[PDB]
């Protein structure tokens, strides 16, 4: 069960040194998004209360409402692992936090993390709305 | 015949129907009657007793390379 | 509205594993209706001339002006024929402008110069203007009423003036539940930036159900429709455009797998080039028509999303305006276009359309309840007023590949909240 | 005087071989279409937008916004530049038209 999938992730991460999102560690696995979210958080939580000094980083995401002059906007942003809670304090509501990414050794700008998601979706073609919270109705292959 | 061809030419150069130089004569009489602005019911009584002569349904310079 | 409600539950995702996660359902659309068949073109035949779009503009926007020069000046009328003007004596006259400016360029950034004039202009003669008029703010092709006397320099001399105005207006039914509309301009495939392209996938990732907790996926669920509006392609040259039409259907692809959505052409697309732009053709989106959530439009688009009637463009009329005349703010050119009763009152002069002759369609017939553009450079919103009971929300949408913002409208307040993606950068705070 | 005995033989977009049927697209260069009808309509494009300046310009040389343009000087290059472009667009228009429409009309 729990080895499983965290034998699958000290595999994919440590070894082959590849960049796991949650799409491509739930295209692999074939699992939910938000069961997803939270295999990586049970797998950062694990190996960040055993050691405290591996090669591991992270990236989040926060999102929610913000008044810049008057208006309210909503402010969805992809954050590193320093910069986490002043963000967080510069918000006004907080709407969303989960996990995005972890890393090896460290990125310089958010380039890879596009072209991951874009390889894994350009051989797996037929599925996008498989794992998808939302399930329309209407839009089935007609025409 | 030789009376009919003054009506449709004075018809033509009336501007209160409309600026018309690159359509028809029937549907320029068709526009001013949606907007009924005054067309006659005479210059439509020759255009139904004939058939598509090119000197009756035509406007006046449909030669002419303008 | 929308992240007011996206906090309202418990938060799940910082936690091990779990046994269920919840999945939702697509809200249903139970009515639409497009009623954009006047710039639908199914014959097309040019070889007229544009004559005949003057004079039945004329001819259809005179009464307008008529009856709102009796109730706006007095009752004692002095509406004459430009012809029939005695000198100095008091009259109303309603005609068409035609501003003659120089520096605008001819066969063989603003354009607006010191010294141009105004000319009033009827079916068969002119006369020029001066006394108390904006020179700069208005352009030609206007259809107004105005006041004054023939002076001896056979010269007008004006006091005052006015335009068209609003139509009427039905009210809408009220809603239950409230639904959103996501409105979009502007990706630019083809070139652009990175950023543009996290962003990108961080729009479709949250409105397709991918992204965020319960919260957003019970708000995104919400989202009725999509819009997509012009400029979908930005191109740096022409003399590139075969890769980018793979990508735009790959994208159409990821989107119409769970939502409706409209796609409208623009100032880059491959339509033609005059103003009721055609849909564009299927044969270059194999993927994506094999659905049949995917439609696509025209240049002015109307509809009636759930009660609620849309009407917009790609932001061409505008930008046109923008171009020959001294108005800055968009959303003030926006809401004066609204008020002389035209969508784009500068055509044919400067901005091209088809020669039509029975009827010119820019004229509004009835009032819409929202009115957007196009690509413009910020975003803003505001609510006007007519006369009568009249209120008309207006909406600028910002362009993507700059600030990465779209729109979200709601349909039982009728308000909009602006949206804005931003991953990380390049960015280290240690330097 | 055989000018007016025509056929008209339609003809391959892609590879220029005469064939029987209405269809734009030759058999063997059918897959390739999509670049194809990319290809052309950047030349409607282009040649919608020469229509519309020529056109508009005679109605300020003339003075008159209202009434018809009746100018036939031999020493303008204005005339007779208005009069092929409209064959050009009649002759481009119709080539698009071998493909279908983009939608339906009725509705
Ligand atoms: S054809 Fe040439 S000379 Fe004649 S009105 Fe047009 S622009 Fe002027
Ligand atoms: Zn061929």
């Amino acid at each position: 069960a729990d080895q499983l999938y965290l034998e699958n992730i000290d595999e994919f991460v440590t070894d082959q040194n590849k960049i796991v999102t949650y799409k491509w560690l739930s295209y692999t696995l074939g699992v939910h998004v938000n069961q997803a979210k939270q295999m990586l958080y049970d797998y950062v939580e694990r190996k960040r209360k055993e050691n405290s000094g591996a090669q591991l980083h992270v990236t989040y995401l926060v999102s929610g409402s913000l008044i810049q002059n008057g208006h309210s906007c909503h402010k969805v942003a992809v954050v590193r692992e320093d910069k986490l809670e002043a963000v967080k304090s510069k918000l006004a509501v907080t709407a969303s936090i989960h996990v995005y990414s972890i890393q090896k050794a460290m990125l310089k700008d958010s380039g890879p993390l596009f072209n991951t998601d874009y390889d894994i979706l350009k051989s797996n073609l037929q599925n996008c709305s498989k794992f998808s919270a939302i399930q329309c109705a209407a839009a089935v292959p007609r025409a | 015949e030789e009376a009919e061809l003054e009506l449709l030419r004075q018809f033509d150069l009336a501007w209160q129907y409309g600026p018309c130089t690159g359509i028809t004569r029937l549907q320029r009489w068709c526009r001013a009657k949606q907007m009924g602005l005054e067309p006659p019911p005479e210059v439509w009584q020759v255009l139904k007793t004939h058939p598509g002569d090119p000197r009756f349904q035509c406007s006046l310079w449909h030669l002419y390379p303008l | 509205m929308f992240s007011e409600q996206a906090a309202q539950r418990a938060h799940t995702l910082l936690s091990p594993p779990s046994a269920n996660n919840a999945t939702f359902a697509r809200v249903p659309v139970a009515t639409y209706t497009n009623s954009s068949q006047p710039f639908r073109l199914g014959e097309r035949s040019f070889s007229r001339q544009y004559a005949h779009i003057y004079a039945t503009r004329l001819i259809q926007m005179r009464p307008f002006l008529e009856n709102r020069a009796q109730q706006h000046w007095g009752s004692g009328v002095g509406v004459k024929k430009l012809c029939e003007l005695q000198p100095e004596e008091k009259c109303c006259v309603v005609g068409t402008l035609f501003k003659a400016m120089p520096l605008q360029p001819s066969i063989l950034s603003k354009y607006i110069h010191p010294d141009d004039e105004l000319v009033l202009e009827d079916e068969l003669q002119r006369i020029k203007l001066k006394g108390t008029i904006d020179v700069s703010k208005l352009v030609t092709g206007t259809v107004l009423a105005v006041f004054g006397s023939v002076r001896d320099d056979g010269k007008f001399l004006v006091e005052d003036y006015c335009f068209a105005d609003l139509a009427p207006q039905k009210p809408a039914p009220p809603l239950d539940t409230d639904r959103f509309v996501l409105l979009v301009s502007g990706l630019g495939l083809g070139g652009g930036g990175g950023e543009s392209l996290l962003g990108t996938q961080l729009l479709v990732d949250v409105v397709t159900g991918q992204l965020g907790d319960e919260g957003e996926q019970c708000s995104a669920a919400h989202v009725s429709r999509v819009i997509l509006a012009g400029n979908l392609l930005s191109h740096s040259t022409q003399s590139a455009s075969v890769e980018a039409v793979k990508m735009l259907d790959e994208i159409l692809l990821q989107l119409s797998a769970s939502v409706p959505v409209d796609v409208m052409p623009g100032e880059f697309d491959p339509t033609n080039y005059t103003l009721p732009q055609q849909p564009l053709h299927p044969c270059m989106f194999p993927l994506a028509t094999a659905y049949s959530t995917l439609q696509l439009v025209t240049n002015p688009y109307q509809a009636t999303i759930d009660g609620v009637r849309f009407l917009g463009t790609s932001g061409q009329n505008v930008s046109d305006i923008f171009r020959y005349s001294s108005m800055e703010d968009h959303l003030e050119i926006l809401e004066w276009t609204l008020r002389v009763r035209h969508i784009s009152p500068t055509a044919p002069d400067t901005l091209g359309c088809y020669p039509f002759y029975k009827t010119d369609p820019f004229i509004f017939p009835e009032c819409p309840h929202v009115y957007f553009c196009g690509n413009t450079p910020s975003f803003g919103s505001k609510i006007i007023r007519g006369p009568e009971d009249q209120t008309v929300l207006l909406v600028t949408v910002p362009d993507f590949s700059a600030t990465q913002t779209a729109c979200l409208v709601n349909l039982r307040s009728l308000a909009c909240q602006p949206i804005s993606f931003s991953g990380f950068g390049a960015e280290d705070d240690d330097l | 005087g055989l000018l007016a005995f025509a056929k008209r033989r339609n003809c391959c977009i892609g590879c220029r071989t005469v064939l029987s049927h209405q269809g734009a697209v030759c058999e063997f260069c059918q897959p390739r279409e999509s670049e194809l009808y990319q290809k052309e309509v950047s030349h409607l494009n282009a040649l919608e937008e020469r229509f519309s300046r020529l056109w508009t310009q005679c109605q300020r040389c003339q003075g008159s916004l209202h009434e018809d343009v009746i100018c036939t000087s031999r020493d303008c290059p204005i005339f007779y530049m208005r009069k092929k472009v409209r064959k050009d667009l009649e002759d481009q228009e119709q080539l698009l038209r071998r493909f279908g429409p983009p939608g339906p009309e009725a509705w």
